[PDB]
């Protein structure tokens, strides 16, 4: 997962 | 079907909280919306349910306390109230890009209780595709469609059975895949023993002075610690 | 599997439009007018403006409007035997548009039973399915008179409720899948409360003015709007 | 499929006509008289004018009238055994038209059961289709006495309501497809409930006035004079 | 299945009345027991039902007003009350032969409602064999056997259906073959909507002063014209 | 087809007869006695005369009587266990007729169930049909005790009423087709309702009078002396 | 087919007998005693005489008596567990008859269910048929306690009434075919209703009198002295 | 299937009584718990039912009045209340060996009504193995499990049928094998069971608390009279005067 | 299928008690939670049920009075309330290792009443695998899921039947394998006659002064001895 | 033709 | 249609 | 076969 | 297919 | 049977 | 044999  | 208490401790060590956006609210909840659990929010109109749902739709993607890395959200909408533009404003407040926020939320409308249960089976399948991706499941609202599809008397047996089945499935989803399940509900809180038992945390929301709101632990003694004051802005729930 | 991202849903909602009521204050009350991807319900007593509003929207839905609204066609299901093209002629005269063109862009059907009404709505769905973007508005005047008619005796209420819920879920799906506004009228005396996205109470004001209000909303001025009725329809 | 344009529907309604009741005030109350493509229901107690109105319309429907109405034939379904051609004789005398012509232009049938009444209405639909513009009025005196007769005990109400709805929907279709006025009489207890209220496009309560005068009112309408009309009953039928 | 109003007028011109034996009763009935119609008489014990039945059994054979030529009678007896000797006494009163009177009355007992309906089907056949011979059908009484055969509730639906079917058959018989139908009934009047609708004329019989009786139009206002006084003698129904 | 002229019916009724009750006043009350082509029902409390009347008719039906009555045989169906030939012996003694002849002209059967009672009545119908005019009296003491017994709980009342109506219509047809008098006794609570009221052509209430006298009255009739009669009970019957 | 002449029936009834109760007044009340070709039912409260009457008849039925009664044997079906031969010993002592002969001439059976009671009555019918004229009295103490037991809840009342009617018609046929007296005891609430009222030819109400005396009355009879009788109870039985 | 009255008299001559441990209670019962019969004891908590059960468990093994020789006992326990240590204390009171007392009592728990009926069928078999060995059958309690297994209405017909069948079996066991049957029962006051249990029991005893530590036994549904009542005491040695 | 009273005495000599952590509570219970029996605890919120469950989860593993050797525990959780960290705190109080405590407790969630019964069948199998290892079965709570799955009336008969079956299985498990069964229950105590009979010991818990709690024997006379005072701490139930 | 009695 | 006259 | 009444005095 | 708005006068 | 003496 | 937890 890549934070926004 | 049995684990040792040691294995269950190892399982619970991965439990996380998703911040509500309000420090006082988080303290009330012990850190925020808790994983491996269902949290139910009920109250009257303009008490904060939709604002809280959207704020959690944003905050669940943000790295947080206790090593929370952020993740994806599933939103089931029985009320036709989901509005991405609120997520845009909240993302602006939290200094994150709109499109990225909108890409990490999967959304579905439910139009009947049978449809809602089928959607929740698809949610289970989606979690099964790859664990650790999703952290939060939102259902706004949890049983409006059960009130809609079985309004006359005499059909209560099947209504209660379907409701219990859905809520046991929700519990199993929350605990097997280590996700927080947040649901909204109406008042008349409805659901009776079934919903009371199924929800691990229940929150009453009401209006305070001016624009403030108050969250309280349902059926708890009249004491300040069981209450929290929060505010609503274009940026969502806050202190 | 039936799921979209919030981004795709945002892209879908960006196509939402409003159809003017003919009254500026009423439009402000509604946030621009009758909204697509939603059901708007109007209820009140006799001569409060339901039929006048239905006919005015029958005309205004064909006109270019704010936000790049290009106009489109209308379907009108009539359970009350109240549709009158001459009202549309007068309103077209007011808005300086040709009568026959206005009348050619409205499709019309009478419903005589609730089962007939649901079949008609299935034909409406098929018609919308034929080509998207052609139709913008579905009017049902009125939404559930036939359900009161066909199941009046006690003991049949369960089936009544089931059929009503089914119809209203279909109407929701129609409104949201085909991006049309659905406007329905209703009488006064959970299913209908839930199904409607916007609910408007209509009542008489001083003289010839009428008042529109958000149902079950606080007693505050912003939730009310004053409008007038003329031979040219709804206006300021 | 199954839909018309508003233009076509306007063209269809342009052929709508009214049949005078014989009373100016009554016609004004009705917007010209008994309207085609619609059901008008008259209910009241005994000697309020239902039968006099039926016979008067049996005569006036054959007369040229306002709006280019050329006159035509009538079908009368009688569940009460009350139709009396002699009244038509007196009414024709009043309106100065020949007796035998009036009597030859009215078709008549008794209905003894609700199933029989529905079969009769199917024959009527076929006859009206046979050649449009000949018949202008269908009278049913009365509309649902036989439905009360055939299902009087409780528990059979579902089938009663279903049959009644079916008959009334068929009557609506007959009136609107074949451009005829449908006039029906009804009893009070008005019976029928929501079904008959919805099916009828116009509902008239008839009651006794001063002396020999009668009163017509729009049912379920506000208590106001405009929604009421005074008329008289004579050997010549309904009049001012 | 339809007639012109002219044809129906021609058919109704053949309607006749059978005198009850009482002038005031006849005035009450518009001339007497009317053909193409059902007349129902109900009351308590010894009010005149059986005397009226027998008197009509005799008077239907006598030439009368309006060119009435007389004719034959059919009598269906569910109560075991028919007594030819009463007819003998009434014939004596009217100075007519006994054996001729007795030869012109056909008689049958009914022991069940199904039997009663079969008998009515035979009656329809007999009337059809040659029209104009029979003028009067008497049923004493109309629905005692339906009370008997369907006394427990739960079978009420079938009772009402059979009763309606029988009464519609009676109506069709009376109107198709131009006969008067006279029936007696008990009180508790029973029948409900079905019997109220089926009967064209309803008569309540009660005791008057001394040995006199009173006949009244049922459900009519309390007014003298709706009532008639008559007397009962060994010679049957007569004037006071 | 199934119809008679009034003349034929008059000829049929000319053969109607009456069986004396043993009491002149009772006979006047009945128009001569127990009438043929009809059912006569007698009901009352205990010791009002029902059993005495049954036995007296059991004897008087065998005797030549008024109106050319020649006498004949009797059938007695007993649901109450009350029939006692010795009463017939005493009544025969009173009327100066032989005991054994009286006893030979009465056929007797007990009924233990309503179905049994109806089967017995079918045999009675067959016997009457074998040769009309032989039997003049059918006694049923009592008419529907066994129907009360076999259908005492509610919910089976419909079947009770249907069976009762069927039996009573059969009784009517038997009485009128074969020109026999049917005499039945009944209890009070009179039971039967509309069915038994309609089925019976004559209904008699029996009650106790002054001293040892009894009173018979026409049921549901006005309160007038002509509708009542006084009679006495002795070892010789009514 | 199924009919007798009145003469044959008279000849059959001439063989009817009465069994003395032990009390002169009771016997007068009954027209001589317990009558054959009939059922006599005795009901009352506790200690009114039902069991004493049963045992006294158990003894008196064996003694030659009035009207040419020759004496005979007795069958006793006991549903209450109340039969005690020692009472018969005391009554035999009173009447100056041998104990062992009395005890040998009474056949005895307990009934534990209504089906058992009916089977026992079928065996009784068989025994009577084995040789007629030997047995003169059948006692059932009590007649329908077991029907109350086996059908106590409503909804099974139809079957209870049907079985009761069948049993009572069988009892009637037994009494009338073999010319025996049938004596039965019954409880009060008398139970059974129309069925038992019709089936019994004689019904006796027993109640307590002054001191140690008892009173027997004809059930449903007018309030008159002739319909009542006073009797006493002693170690020697009914007197 | 029939006996002569003489044979039945000979059979009844074998009836015996088992002392309750209380003289007044025994007088109330005509000597004690009677054979060829069912005796039912019902009452509220701490009225003496369990103490009476255990005392009879001991006294049934002791020679007694009327030529009673003593014998063995069968105990079916639906309440989980049987405690051998009470029998040890009562044996001490009556000066008899503990292990001998415990060896002469056969014991089984019942967990369902069907199980209880199967157990009673085994009891019938055991009695049949050799008659005259066992003198007392105790069921504590008689129909708690029928209340449990059929608590909702609509199954009441089957409950009543099973209960009647069990009680008729108990009667037949008591009368065929000449054993006393003692059962305990709850109250709801009036005892449960209705007509079925009232008829099935030959003797019915209501137990209630008296003054201080005393208890009172009464004949159920009997007139309010002293003779129909008895006072007794409860000690570590069981039921006593 | 029968044992002698001697054999049963020998079997009961193996009965043990598990200390609650409170001396007064233990005295109230005759030593503590008793084996071969079901003990039910019911009360309002924050009365001690969960604290008691966890304390017993720890104390059942410790050697104790009367030669109690300690053993393993099975915990079926219908309320989502089991928290190993409480066991960690109680182990700290009693000076025993955390991981050893956590390894000797087997744990399972139940989501339906049918699931709960299947779990109890697995428990029976596990106990059978090797007897004498497990000493305590905890069910928190006993019939919440039966309330949930049968909330509408008309299905109450089946609910009661399933409940009775489960409780009879629990009794047989406790008595065959000599284990103590401790269950928690809600109030409205619910269950009716079935649960009242099935439980050998019933405890009402209520709040005392300040932070103290009071345990009482249900349906017992109003006397102090039938009551006990105890305290709740991070270390569990205590004095 | 009907024959009237006379 | 012919009007009556 | 005839029944013998008991008698011993 | 494009929608044609009505427009005359 | 031997009494448990 | 069961091993009691002990670290103390």
């Amino acid at each position: 997962f890549v934070p926004p | 079907g049995f684990l040792t208490a040691f294995e269950y401790s190892e399982k619970r060590k991965m439990v996380f909280h998703i911040t509500t956006g309000s420090q006082e609210f988080d303290k009330l909840l012990g850190g925020g919306i808790e994983s491996m659990a269902i949290t139910e929010a009920f109250g009257e109109f303009r008490t904060g349910k939709t604002q809280l749902s959207h704020t959690l739709c944003v905050t669940a993607q943000l790295p947080g306390a206790g090593g929370y890395p952020g993740g994806k959200i599933i939103f089931i909408d029985t009320e036709n109230t989901f509005r991405p533009d609120r997520l845009r404003d909240i993302a602006d407040r939290f200094n994150v890009d709109h499109d990225a926020v909108l890409d990490n939320v999967l959304y579905a409308r439910a139009y009947t209780s049978e449809h809602q249960m089928e959607l929740l089976d698809y949610v289970a399948a989606k979690f099964h595709e790859e664990a650790g991706i999703f952290k939060l499941l939102i259902i706004d609202s949890i049983m409006a469609l059960f009130r809609v599809d079985f309004s006359g008397r005499g059909e209560l047996a099947e209504r209660q059975q379907k409701l219990a089945q859905m809520l046991s499935r929700l519990q199993k989803i929350s605990e097997e895949y280590n996700v927080a399940v947040f649901v909204t509900n109406q008042m008349t809180p409805i659901g009776g023993h079934i919903l009371a038992h199924a929800s691990t945390t229940r929150i009453s929301l009401r209006k305070g002075r001016g624009e403030l709101r108050i969250a309280k632990i349902y059926d708890s003694p009249e004491m300040p610690e069981n209450e929290a004051t929060f505010a609503i802005t274009a940026g969502g729930i806050g202190d």
